[PDB]
């Protein structure tokens, strides 16, 4: 049952006839070559993805499935921070919440309700002998009941150890099969003393037993709006992108413009960064922390752009305590994060790392 | 306690300078004036910054990586003083170097030293 | 058995071995109770000085304070906040002055209060528990002012101001009664009741003469604000007690805690805290040893114990270390607190039977006085 | 070194706890931290007020009258620490009293204390000591 | 022979003899001379500090000078006055920090000058030596920072004030060479040149890459200002030695401290300041023991010394006590100083000989810093 | 000849002769009966002492000879101040000087000058056989030999251990004879330990062979003009008594004001006191050091008068450094300096105590 469940998932990751007009299917737009990302260009480059009418744009990059099958359920915990969940804002509780809204979003696959999904299961002779093996017969007849196995399928296809491989560099380097080169060595050092890891490691102390570099918890590092993704989405100029508040059933104002910490795994292939795909360069988001801790004028600076980060798109509840530091990283750091995080990279994605 | 021997670890006593976790240990250990391995003492302020040490584990021959942590704006305890240097390098490895205050990060910007508490961040290597 | 450091070590590596998560943080004291004491360092006039905050069952340090130079401690009976009168300098032990009085939350140990005292009012002495003292309430603070002239400060905890300095006479130490009075100790040999209602001089009336001027009373008294007890040492064993629960100064019955002939072999009070008063036993604890008559200051190595109300000595004990200063818990069958300037320790017996049962070394450089709380 | 036995003056080292001056110092010999025997070490204050005692002198078997002042401005110096207390009274007799920070009348209100000074002021004749 | 304490006792006693009189006062500290020596106490970390003025000569202390927290010393070799990087708290070690400079006289061991430093930029670290340094002239003191970047900043002594910072590479410590020029080590394993003037990007220029990344350059290199030499231990006890007396970086012959079979048989440079160099004789002095390869902060009971030019061995004293830091007078017929961390203890030794003929106790908590005046 | 020459000051010192109109002598204003001061009512009360011509009057207080001649000469010492002398002004370099000028000064004794007193001198036939036998033959016909001859025996009068006895309680107490009350004792100690020490007693520190309470110092401590006299002295209310610097050959401006420290022997018997005879009572006099150091409104005021105590003559040079103690005198510590500074009182006028 957990291979066929997972079988499942597999056909129905890629077949378009999960979307409206039947032109994409997660794999579009979760394109396995790109670790699970959009390599597609629509009208604000890479940062935002098109969707099933061919027009609409989304207002979030988006992002890898590589390793979310890591984090851990939606919850507050016992000191009132939010951890896990799916999606930049965690609308989503867990892997079959998300893939039942990602079906359902009109500007994404745009399936008009969950009958809509079920017919178009119940029309493919492979779907029928598929789920009434896993659901028992007639699963299909039941909309409610359909939806929710597809779901099901697709979260379970997510958690197979093909999304989440544990063969970067760096898993073979904590196996003692290889050394780091010096670069990645202190580029290493650096991560686990600076102020990365206080949100990129699973753990406050502790060793992870499946290390995803992040803790799946909800913060503001302060990021202007993408202005030509903003466009593009047409959610409009006066639009604020609240994050975490955004969330159904989330009233408390301390969360607004938060978003999940995402997982570094991959993150050197995944470009561009952050919720809105404002910058194209790895090294562009490590000097972004710069901004809060530098002297220099350069720091203030976008290098992409050659002009101001901008303000930020939420200007409260930002993670000052931790982004604060008092300590700069240099030009040297800066490539030895680079070194390192590229380490992060999956074994089947290192040719990518080259262009 | 010949000063100059190869240093000794044990995972029996957290107040001594020979528990294994204090392998670059400089200073005082917050244990011992009212926080814990892991935590500062009421009133002290936890930095964010670190120096780091691999640190040989005798329970299970396992070597882990310390981020040493100060607990800042108070004076220096005066109890259980310590002091370690495996693998510390000069000062121009700031990273492994452990004559520095480590106090940055800490609220209030408090930047004086009580105590260095000794978290485990990461397996070494 | 089993040292707070091994199960300390067992604690972590069960934590490690089980792979649970911990988020370090600042802690927070255990809340405050009647085996909680406080260890003072005034480090023979450093000028940055440690109190140091001990678990006395189980002989633990529990947090620390740092204080200037000379600093007065308080501690409130009811254990809601301790504070201290304090002193520094612009650049270190020179430049410009700033006494104050601090009032700390007594789990965090953060300050709740910073309140400045104008014309660096403070008197600057080795350290007398009495020379600044709470009022039952707590809603004041009073301290003693040397120069010019012998005065009391009035300082509002509650509002979180100094309000003003009070004339008295040739008089010492301050032990309140009432919200709006106390009782110092004056040259003449009397007390002073001094009461103040704030707007001009305060209402001054002196007891009886107590002692000739050839008796000499201990700059460290025991008091009990809660009781009303005053038990003052002389340099010989004889001790006065005054009972001030009246509003007015009755004198008991003088009584001598070392015997006719223990004196005529050298037998003398001595150390720094030499005396210790327990509320509920209505019990005295005195430091002696075998002295010169002008080594009143120096160490002891025996405590004895007697019943306030006859003088009968309940038991000799051999402490087993050099002791300067001497206090008692207030609870059901307490612990007698035992400290050592030489050994920076604080030493923990039974009041009872007076074996010691742990110790908390690494006190600073010269601790001095141990504070209690009095809470039930 | 019997720290309760009678005290025993010496006039052979001033720097000494048992000196023979220094009979109710309290703190520390300002000659350790480069003052002299009656004199303040450079960069301290020294004070107009000072505690007395009548110090035997094992020398010519007479009694003198030592006006300890405080040399003050400073931190503790910690070298030659002292604390002898020969006819030392409480605090309120405050003319003989050595737990006073005795720096009044130091220049520029230096009250901090840092060590003590140990000059002859007259010879004694006294009623309780 | 006979001690100073006695000496006085002889001298005072006659002048109570001959009513010979003298007004009490305050003492003159002696002209500085080649002799004199300063110790610092960073006292393990604690926030307030002490320097320790030494006639080395005599062994006696002539006066003291009070710090803050890990003050940076720096003593001007013409002997005209001596001052500190310092940093204070309003409340001793918590509230607002202010980090300032002072300049002393030397004889009087008054502040002649207070120059505050804005934003609170000293680097807080144990104490090296060059990290605060004086310019040849006496006219600027440049202190390092870390913290967000390491800097480099200049306080111009003459008028009394704090000018700028300066941004440079990663590097560390500041040896200064002309009144507008210094030298720092980056991490990168060379030298960076840093010239600089009242602004302008300094012109910062790099040597050679002169040791690999697993060449370990110890915190305390010796220095000497007046020779250009800047001698630099590794953990090995090999010594590297850079003349900057061109005004630019040459490099002379790297030279082993200890012998090959000393070397397998476990002996290595350890301790804090464990290199000094005399100038006049050309002299490198290190303190070397049998060690573990991490135990080089431990104290060391040898001292090797050897000629700068050719590395031959001249001499490999036993100290006789566990010793932390070294430095030399730079007269003719220099003192070897050594400074015990753990006995609070100046000795002092001939350097010919090693024969230890002094020494000075009681020098505060944590005593590690030795400064001379190369007044020669 | 040391016997003989004092002898003579003793006839010298009492000869009205040696006044121009011979209305007064030295015995005049520094009365035997009272330690050598002026019992005499003159219009300032006891203050200030009236002149041969019966209406002049001085502008400061007649004081005593008793131990005067322990005081050293005038002179600049190594750390630049001055000491010694005579007169609270320091105008005169010794007893020698000083009897020269006291002789000749209008407002006092008011000799014209040497050849005058000469004069009279050579007018007295025991006059001619005492200054001849030990200056030599006609010594009284050269005005300038004479003269000085005659300060000089005036001087070695007041050099007999009669003028300085050294036979007080206090000195009694000091040879082990008697003890002190514990009220005189307290006194004693208080002074020796408060700031009183520092410029009434001879040396800084050691003992004194024949301490006389004064360091020989200059010192302004401040005080205000006594009205009375400076109405009565007709110096006029715009004069400032500007003490040493009124010496001549003192140009340095830092000695306006100062005033030379008295011996404080005999001080229970010789008020009222201060150069300018304010304070009528000794009570007062310590009162006065108060008005550094207290911070009670009552230490503001001049019990004598009810009044502010005023402002000084001379508001530059004040002795602060000594003077501003932080520790101000209770009325114990007065009552106790109060009877310690009476046992400074000589043997001899003891009855006067009372
Ligand atoms: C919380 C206080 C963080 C700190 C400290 C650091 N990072 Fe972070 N990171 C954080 C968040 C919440 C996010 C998503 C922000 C958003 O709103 O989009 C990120 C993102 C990144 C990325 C890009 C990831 C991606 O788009 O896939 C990188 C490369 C990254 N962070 C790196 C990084 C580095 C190098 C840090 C130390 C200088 C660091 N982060 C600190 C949260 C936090
Ligand atoms: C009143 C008219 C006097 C006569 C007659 C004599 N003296 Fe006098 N004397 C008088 C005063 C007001 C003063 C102080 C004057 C001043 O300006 O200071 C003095 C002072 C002296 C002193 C100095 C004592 C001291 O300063 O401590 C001496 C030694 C002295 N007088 C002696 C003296 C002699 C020898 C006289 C007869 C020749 C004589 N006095 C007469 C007031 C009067
Ligand atoms: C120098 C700073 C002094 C100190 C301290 C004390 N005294 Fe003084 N005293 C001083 C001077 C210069 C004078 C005369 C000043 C003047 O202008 O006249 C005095 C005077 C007295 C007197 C009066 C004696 C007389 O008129 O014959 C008394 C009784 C006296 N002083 C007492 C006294 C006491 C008790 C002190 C300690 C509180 C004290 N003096 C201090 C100089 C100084
Ligand atoms: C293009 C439009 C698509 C399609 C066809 C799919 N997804 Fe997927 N996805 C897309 C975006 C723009 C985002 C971010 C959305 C936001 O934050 O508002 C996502 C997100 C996810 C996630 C969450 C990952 C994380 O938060 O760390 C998952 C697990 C996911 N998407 C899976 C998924 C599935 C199962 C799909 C087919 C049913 C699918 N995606 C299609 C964009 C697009
Ligand atoms: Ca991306
Ligand atoms: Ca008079």
């Amino acid at each position: 049952a957990d291979d066929a469940l997972a079988a499942l998932g597999a056909q129905l990751f890629v077949d378009p006839a999960l979307s409206r007009n039947a032109t994409q299917s997660c794999a579009t737009c979760h394109d396995p070559a790109r670790a699970f990302t959009d390599p597609r260009e629509g009208k604000a480059g890479l940062a935002v993805s098109v969707g099933d009418d061919g027009q609409s744009h989304g207002d979030r990059n988006t992002p890898t499935l590589g390793y979310a099958a890591l984090v851990p359920a939606f919850h507050r915990d016992a000191n009132g921070k939010y951890k896990g969940g799916q999606f930049w804002d965690g609308r989503a509780d867990d892997l079959k919440q998300q893939a039942g809204q990602c079906m359902l979003n009109p500007v994404e696959m745009a399936m008009p309700d969950r009958a809509a999904v079920a017919a178009r299961l119940r029309d493919d002779p492979a779907y029928r002998t598929g789920f009434e093996a896993l659901f028992g017969k007639g699963v299909l007849d039941d909309p409610e009941r359909a939806f929710d196995a597809a779901a099901e399928a697709l979260a379970a296809y997510q958690a197979t150890g093909e999304f989440s491989p544990f063969d970067s560099k760096y898993d073979r380097v904590m196996r003692g099969e290889e050394k780091f080169t010096p670069l990645e060595e202190f580029g290493y050092t650096v991560f686990i003393t600076w102020n990365c890891r206080l949100c990129h490691m699973q753990r406050k102390q502790g060793v992870a037993e499946r290390e995803t570099f992040t803790n799946f918890e909800y913060h503001n590092i302060g990021l202007p709006v993408n202005e030509t993704a903003r466009e593009a989405s047409g959610l409009g100029a006066d639009h604020v992108d609240h994050g975490l508040l955004a969330r159904p059933g989330i009233e408390d104002p301390a969360q607004s413009g938060r978003f999940k910490v995402p997982s570094l795994r991959n993150v050197a292939v995944t470009g561009p960064y952050m919720h809105n795909g404002v910058f194209t360069d790895l090294r562009t988001a490590i000097l972004f922390y710069n901004k809060y801790t530098s002297r220099r004028p350069e720091a203030k600076i976008n290098p992409e752009t050659g002009a101001p980060w901008g303000e930020p798109e939420v200007a409260r509840n930002l993670s000052l305590a931790e982004l604060q530091s008092g300590l700069m990283l240099d030009d040297g750091r800066v490539d030895a994060l680079v070194a390192f995080l590229e380490t992060l990279t999956d074994r089947r994605y290192e040719p990518l790392l080259e262009e | 306690t010949d000063p100059r021997a190869k240093w000794v670890p044990q995972d029996n006593d957290i107040q001594a300078c020979d528990y294994w976790r204090h392998c670059s240990i400089d200073g005082n250990i917050c244990d011992c004036s009212g926080g814990s391995l892991t935590n500062c003492p009421p009133g002290t302020k936890l930095a964010t910054a670190s120096w780091v040490a691999s640190c040989y584990n005798p329970t299970d021959g396992q070597s882990y990586l310390i981020a040493y942590r100060d607990c800042c704006g108070y004076n220096v305890s005066g109890r259980c003083p310590c002091l370690n240097t495996e693998g510390e390098l000069p000062v121009y490895r700031p990273e492994f170097a452990n004559d520095i205050i480590w106090c940055f990060g800490a609220e209030d910007d408090a930047m004086t030293y009580h105590c260095t508490i000794s978290p485990i961040v990461g397996k070494a290597s | 058995q089993e040292t707070q450091g091994q199960a300390a070590a067992r604690a972590a590596a069960a934590d490690l071995a089980a792979g649970q998560d911990d988020e370090p943080r600042i802690l927070e004291a255990p809340a405050p109770d009647a085996r909680r004491v406080y260890v003072n360092d005034p480090a023979h006039f450093a000028a940055v000085t440690q109190q140091f905050v001990i678990d006395g069952e189980a002989g633990r340090v529990i947090g620390m304070i740092d204080g200037g130079f000379l600093p007065n401690p308080v501690v409130a009976d009811d254990g809601s906040f301790i504070a201290h009168a304090s002193t520094v300098f612009s650049r270190i032990a020179r430049g410009e002055r700033t006494d104050y009085v601090e009032v700390f939350d007594p789990v965090t140990l953060l300050p709740t209060a910073d309140i400045e005292l104008p014309d660096a009012p403070r008197f600057l002495v080795g350290t007398y528990p009495w020379m600044t003292s709470l009022t039952p309430d707590g809603k004041t603070l009073l301290f003693y002012q040397f120069s010019p002239a012998p005065a009391v400060g009035v300082v509002d905890l509650e509002g979180k101001a100094f309000k003003r300095m009070l004339d008295v006479p040739d008089c010492y130490h301050i032990f309140p009664t009432a919200p709006d009075t106390f009782f110092m100790h004056c040259r003449d040999g009397s007390l002073a009741k001094v009461a103040f209602g704030t707007e001009g001089t305060p209402e001054i009336t002196h007891t009886e003469v107590f002692h000739p001027e050839d008796e000499f009373l201990i700059n460290h008294p025991a008091y009990s604000q809660k009781a009303g007890r005053l038990v003052w040492p002389t340099y010989t064993g004889k001790i006065h007690q005054i009972d001030l629960s009246s509003g007015d100064a009755k004198f008991l019955p003088a009584v001598e805690a070392l015997t006719e002939a223990e004196r005529a072999d050298g037998w003398r009070p001595g150390g720094w805290q030499q005396v210790a008063y327990h509320r509920a036993l209505d019990r005295i604890y005195l430091l002696v040893d075998q002295r010169d008559e002008w080594r009143h200051k120096t160490a002891s190595r025996f405590v004895v114990v007697l019943d306030a109300k006859t003088g009968e000595r309940l038991a000799k004990f051999e402490m087993g270390h050099e002791i300067d200063s001497i206090n008692v818990s207030q609870d059901e069958k307490p612990l007698l607190y035992a400290l050592s300037t030489g050994d920076k320790t604080l030493y923990i017996h039974d009041a009872e039977s007076g074996e010691e049962l742990r110790s908390v070394n690494q006190l600073g450089h010269g601790p001095q006085v141990i504070t209690t709380a009095d809470m039930g």
